[PDB]
């Protein structure tokens, strides 16, 4: 709860203001555990209050998370997903096909997010990912 | 549109791993900083123990 | 935290002034851990550019205006990983040795290896690290 | 309703261009809901004869010359027939495959076979049609 989280907090401090960037918030969410999306985020940072602020504290973020609450929690659900590239059921796909799907559909992810996401799955020396166990990885928490 | 939803859960669970896995490497080389410094604080050691 | 008879140890001379290159030895034994990181900034955000010594008067200033900082150092008297989640309560040497060599601002493999001597490490290749971190620094 | 989104969800390759025989579902993907003769008709009433692919411009060109009857298919909410005739409410299984595999744009039986799953059947061997419509568009 609100030790790791404050240790979070303060790692996203870095001039140690208290306060951290209101562009930030997207990633101190998805830090805490949830998943948001960035149309979600803009929604909830919008206020009167943080709509204006430059930056926000952690007591502000805190009250935040307890109104949308319900939401938040609604990004952690997802465990099973459907994806083609393999039309065959190998159970497989390439590398190339994974960063065609990420990086060419849906909101668009960059080549350096992908770049890092290859930094903690497993890929084979084939150059193929399983997809059952990359879903488990990717929602593994 | 489900083949599109699955694709964008898909990407938001990775923008979800990916700042965890950021997060979780700036831990491991902060933890390192503070006990590398707290035996360095071992000059100490050598000055009166 | 400041200690003139401390100062007097490593003035050696007894000219009233300590190199500027051993200012994070003298905060390390006053008390205070300080990052060799934060030594720089402390001494870069001071025009003492072209000094080649400190007296205690400028050590006294720095320590003053840093404060906050150098305090925070002394306040730490646990030190949990993220190098465990399964919560065995070990970790293997490697990884003990990658994080202190490898990881920050890095020990040399032979500070590594002093700090290994008289620690148990068992079959699996694993060392207690709550033990190992405790016999670094109880004593 | 033009969308260059939905465009490069069709293009996958990013060769900018899109098979002239997936025009239909690429309308159909936008909003629009255009027969397969009107999509027929709104190709040959172009000298893209020869056009093994189209453009998204191309396809901009075609939606603005006919956006009128386009429009027209996105208007519709409710549906009447014109097979009941006694205003019973129910249409035999057999008289609905018939409509949709016989008459008009044909279903393949097997896309009939997948919308009669979970559709219920009475005695008689009738369905609600006015259910039936519903199950189907609603979902």
């Amino acid at each position: 709860q609100i030790a790791e989280f404050k240790e979070a907090f303060s790692l996203f401090d870095k001039d140690g203001d208290g306060t951290i960037t209101t562009k930030e918030l997207g990633t101190v969410m998805r830090s805490l555990g949830q998943n948001p999306t960035e149309a979600e985020l803009q929604d909830m940072i919008n206020e009167v209050d943080a709509d204006g602020n430059g930056t926000i504290d952690f007591p502000e973020f805190l009250t935040m998370m307890a109104r949308k609450m319900k939401d938040t929690d609604s990004e952690e659900e997802i465990r099973e997903a459907f994806r083609v590239f393999d039309k065959d059921g190998n159970g497989y796909i390439s590398a190339a096909e994974l960063r065609h799907v990420m990086t060419n559909l849906g909101e668009k992810l960059t080549d350096e997010e992908v770049d890092e996401m290859i930094r903690e799955a497993d890929i084979d020396g084939d150059g193929q990912v399983n997809y059952e166990e990359f879903v488990q990885m990717m929602t593994a928490k | 549109q489900c083949m599109r939803d699955a694709t964008i859960a898909l990407q938001a669970l990775l923008r979800g791993y990916l700042v965890r896995n950021k997060y979780q490497m700036m831990l491991r080389e902060h933890k390192s900083i503070i006990i590398q410094k707290h035996v360095r604080g071992w000059l100490a050691r050598v000055h009166y123990h």
